[PDB]
Parts: C-alpha cells; structure tokens; sequence
C-alpha cells in the first residue's frame, strides 16, 4: 500500500531551475526519513540526497552540493528537491525513495520503496564492482551476481531489481535479508568487501539489472554499477 | 539532563597534535547535533555503522570525541581500512567502526606565515599502532644499524615532525580539525541521548 509520486519533471537550459515533488501515501510519512536517487539514461543509480523524518538533517552528493535542497511538507506527505544552477550532467530519472527503519533505530539506511520517477533533460567513497556486467541464463537455471567493495562494508550490503523501465525494487538487505513479498528463490550472502546474489531458479519475469549498494559508510550512499540478466 | 559538552570540543581555541590526539568522554548528558547538522562549513561528515541522519533520536551508553588537527589530504586516513603516517603512526580506527567522523579547513586558526611549528605528528615508528592507542613517546628513532642510546646524531631521528603550516600552502596540505565521535552500543543503560 505504499506509494510514492514523483513530478515536476521536464526539459530545461543549463543554468535553469526545477522543483520536483514526490507525493507520499500509504504509510506514516512523517516517521521516515527520505532521498532522492538518480539515473541517467543509460547509466547505473546515483543517490543524490537525504532528508531526516523532521527535515532536521540533510545531506547531498558531492555533485549536487550548493545547487540541489532537499525539502519537505509532512502535513502534505510530500518530498521536494529544488535544482539550481541545472547542467547537462543532471540529466536523468530522479526517483524518491522511503527509509526502511524508524527513526529511533541506529541502523544504516536503505531505500524500501521508490517511486517510478520523473524526468529531467538538460539541454545543449566506497566503490563498488559487479560481476559479471550482463550473463543470459535459462528458465529454471541458477544465476550468481558478485558484489565486491573497495573496502569492507561489514554486513551492510543490500540488492535492487530494476525491470527495464520501472522504478527499483528492494530484494535483499543487510546482505541477506529478504525483502517482504520477494520470493524465495532469491537469496543474498557474504560480508566485509564479498557478497553474493543468487536466483535459484530463474523465472520469466527475473530479467532485469541487478543493482548491489552499501549503506556503511554514508552519505553517499553508493551503488555498483549493474549486472543485466536476460532469459534467452 | 544537562547538555552534552560538543561545543568544547567543536569550538576549542587549540586542537591537539594529532600523536597526542585529544579524547573527551561524553556521558550522562543530552546530545544535542542540530549545531552540528546546521552547519555548511563541514568538508567531511561522514559515519560509518550508523545512520547519519538520526544521531537526534538515537541512544548511545557512552560517546568519545576525540580531536586533533593532520593536513587536508590526511583526513581520508582518518576512516577504517586506511594506512599512510596518520593512520599507522598516529590515530587508528578499527575495521568495524561504528561513530561519524567531522573535518573541517582550520587555515584561518591553524596556519601562519614563517610557519606554525606546533602541530606535530609521529614520523617514524618501529610498528603500526593498534586501533584507539595513543602513542605519546618521544623515544629516538634508530634508522641505522646502529642504536642511539637515547641520543639525537647521524641516523638518529627525533621521532615527531612539524607540520609548519602555512596559510599559502595549497589546500590538500592546510591545516584540517577533526572530531572523531565513536558510538557506545553495549548492554548497560544509554546516558548518551539526543534531544527526541
């Protein structure tokens, strides 16, 4: 029951600003905190900014620093991000996504639900490595996606699913931890800088980018860079 | 019930040296970070273990706070996993950290011209410190064969070197300050908390 959308959205000259908004619903908005993610066409995930449940906190990725602010409304469920001084580099689908704990929990967050985004043309830290960068695989094979970090992140690792044209998917947290509503054949193992996704017996509708992303040392939240698997 | 003392350590006129860094304990008190989240001047903040955003609304048995001042391209030492003079020879942290670690350019404080020759840190040691020791020695460093017997000469170093800041040096070797916050997560009562 969850949902979130995003809006504002559209295309604009370099130099130029936007407002955008992702309306919330279906849970206690106020009692989370919330970020944005972006995506340029083509490219892999780039978080670009936090906001605690209160708005008292906030932090930004390195690129987006002294142009983007991150906003919100709880007596309207809504997140905003006002983007100053546009630039081509800019240029992607921005998700809002909702923190997965409370706020009285210590743990490192992670990204529970997104929103199916909204896009932005601009007109004319732990790294992480996937492997492999895209595998085809049968019905009912077994497929393994490698994660490793440039540095040990402990058991804070978890994996997104992006169907091709959706918004991201939480599958596995804290390294191997299901996601309710994922099913069993999906399954997340390792620790410190080696982890491991496994889908048991690959189905019709697992084909998709597999995203890992490690929530140690943050901000930034960081991302790998993507595993494709296609069904042939 | 009181406020926890994070503007003493913040706002202190002089940091340690970073081979004397400095440790506060922080106990029984209110943590209150909105001081320290409203800032824009911060050029690294940065936790590890926990949420970054939440440290208002969570409870900690103990806080340390532990401060000193390295030069800008240092402060990337200053995490688990590292090595280079600080992290070996000076202030390590543990693989596993759990705490926030807050820099910020102290050129304006820390630097002068001719050169601020009171900020020091360890040059040369014989092994690599373990995580949280402080090593306040001021042994003589045999770098020769031969052993020194206490004594400075040829092949025998003072073991700590001076930064000499300067206010026109560059800015990867100015003069940085750095808080180091480790969270306390045991089993006995929290007595650090933030104001919700």
């Amino acid at each position: 029951e969850v949902h979130l959308v995003e809006s504002g959205g559209g295309v604009v000259q370099p130099g130029r600003s936007l407002k955008l908004s992702c309306a919330a619903s279906g849970f206690t908005f106020s009692s989370y905190g919330m970020h944005w993610v972006r995506q340029a066409p083509g490219k892999g995930l780039e978080w670009v900014a936090v906001i605690s449940h209160d708005g008292s906190s906030k932090f930004y990725a390195d690129s987006v620093k002294g142009r983007f602010t991150i906003s919100r409304d709880n007596s309207k469920n809504t997140l905003y991000l006002q983007m100053n001084s546009l630039r081509a580099e800019d240029t992607a689908v921005y998700y809002c996504a909702k923190e997965f704990y409370d706020s009285g929990n210590y743990r490192p967050e992670l990204f529970d639900y997104w929103g199916q985004g909204t896009t932005i043309t601009v007109s004319s830290e732990i790294v992480l490595t996937q492997s492999p960068s895209s595998l085809s695989a049968s019905v009912g094979d077994r497929v393994t996606i490698t994660c490793r970090a440039s540095q040990s992140i402990s058991s804070y690792l978890n994996w997104y699913q992006q169907k091709p044209g959706k918004a991201p998917k939480l599958l596995i947290y804290a390294a191997s931890s299901l996601q309710s509503g994922v099913p069993s054949r999906f399954s997340g193992s390792g620790s410190g800088t080696d982890f491991t996704l496994t889908i048991s017996s690959l189905q019709p509708e697992d084909f998709a980018t597999y995203y890992c992303q490690q929530s140690y040392s943050t901000p930034p939240w960081t991302f790998g860079q993507g595993t494709k698997v296609e069904i042939k | 019930t009181n406020l926890c003392p994070f503007g003493e350590v913040f706002n202190a006129t002089r940091f340690a040296s970073v081979y004397a860094w400095n440790r506060k304990r922080i106990s029984n008190c209110v943590a209150d970070y909105s001081v320290l989240y409203n800032s824009a001047s911060f050029s690294t903040f940065k936790c590890y273990g926990v949420s970054p955003t939440k440290l208002n609304d969570l409870c900690f048995t103990n806080v340390y706070a532990d401060s000193f001042v390295i030069r800008g391209d240092e402060v990337r030492q200053i995490a688990p996993g590292q090595t280079g003079k600080i992290a070996d020879y000076n202030y390590k942290l543990p693989d596993d950290f759990t705490g926030c670690v807050i820099a910020w350019n102290s050129n304006n404080l820390d630097s002068k011209v001719g050169g601020n020759y009171n900020y020091l840190y360890r040059l040369f040691r014989k092994s690599n410190l373990k995580p949280f020791e402080r090593d306040i020695s001021t042994e003589i460093y045999q770098a020769g064969s031969t052993p020194c017997n206490g004594v400075e000469g040829f092949n025998c170093y003072f073991p700590l070197q001076s930064y000499g800041f300067q206010p026109t040096n560059g800015v990867g070797y100015q003069p940085y300050r750095v808080v180091v916050l480790s969270f306390e997560l045991l089993h006995a009562p929290a007595t650090v908390c933030g104001p919700k």
